[PDB]
């Protein structure tokens, strides 16, 4: 569904965002 | 802290990870910190940014709802602002890699694309709402016809075109009150419909009771009148209760 597809979409935005926030502050 | 369950799991872990990320980078440790190739998780970002604009446009033009057209663009814009910070500072940190403005530019950057995708979740969950305050409202009107009914044919078609609209409104705050991560809120929706639910036969049997003494023109009318009018205040009450409780 359109609901379903939305919500997965920004959880994609999210799961990438703290990848990169988790690389960028790696120690 | 976020509202809705959705909302929380989605938010949360990156909200606290970007955090961390700015106090980090306010005590100065993010500066000279060596910092590897960020073209690869930086695209990633882009593609899942595009992908959401996209879903995002799809859902601005098939739905109804116009405060959802008018909010959801600008955050489409902090989205993508943000997403250009962060392809920016990736080229920028494989030209310097000591570089200050592109350390600046991936906090602003990641911080954009939270603050966008926020804006994103709630203004769809606030649409979301709105359905469900939609059919509230119409119960709320139609419970205003109530005192209308004054045949037995009245009552038939007033019943009937009644019991859909409750049925639909339970099932919407049933799934509703499961999505909150406000337990008091969710006792307080699913005690109002347990109240309104409960009202309903009242209503129908108080109303019989009407259309009875209207026909047999006895003493027992205003007492019909004034029980019917106390079940329709009650449930509107209650309603009006959920509409508010579902806003906060």
């Amino acid at each position: 569904t359109a609901k379903r597809q939305f919500v997965q979409s920004a959880k994609e935005v999210a799961n990438s965002t703290a990848n990169l926030v988790k690389t960028i502050k790696a120690l | 802290v976020f509202h809705t369950r959705t909302i929380e799991s989605i938010l949360e872990p990156v909200a606290q990870q970007i955090s961390h990320l700015v106090i980090m980078h306010e005590e100065g440790e993010v500066d000279g910190k060596a910092i590897p190739d960020l073209t690869a998780p930086v695209a990633a970002v882009q593609a899942a940014v595009s992908n959401l604009v996209r879903v995002g446009k799809e859902t601005v033009q098939t739905t109804e709802d116009q405060i959802l057209k008018r909010d959801m663009p600008p955050a489409f814009i902090k989205v993508e602002n943000a997403c250009t910070k962060l392809v920016q500072a990736a080229q920028m940190l494989q030209s310097d890699p000591y570089s200050v403005p592109a350390r600046d530019y991936l906090i602003d950057g990641s911080r954009g694309i939270l603050s966008g995708t926020s804006d994103l979740l709630l203004t769809f969950d606030e649409a979301e709402v709105r359905k469900i305050i939609r059919v509230c409202k119409g119960i709320l009107e139609y419970l205003t016809v109530a005192e209308v009914v004054e045949t037995m044919e009245d009552l038939v078609t007033y019943t009937k075109n009644l019991g859909p609209g409750m049925t639909k409104m339970a099932k919407m705050i049933d799934e509703r009150q499961q999505e909150l991560t406000h337990q008091e809120h969710r006792v307080m929706l699913v005690n109002s419909m347990n109240t309104v639910k409960e009202l309903l036969p009242v209503l129908i049997s108080a109303m019989k009771i009407f259309v009875t003494t209207k026909n047999s023109k006895n003493q027992g009318i205003e007492e019909a009148l004034k029980n019917r009018n106390f079940t329709v205040e009650k449930m509107s009450a209650e309603i009006n209760e959920i509409i508010r409780v579902l806003q906060l």
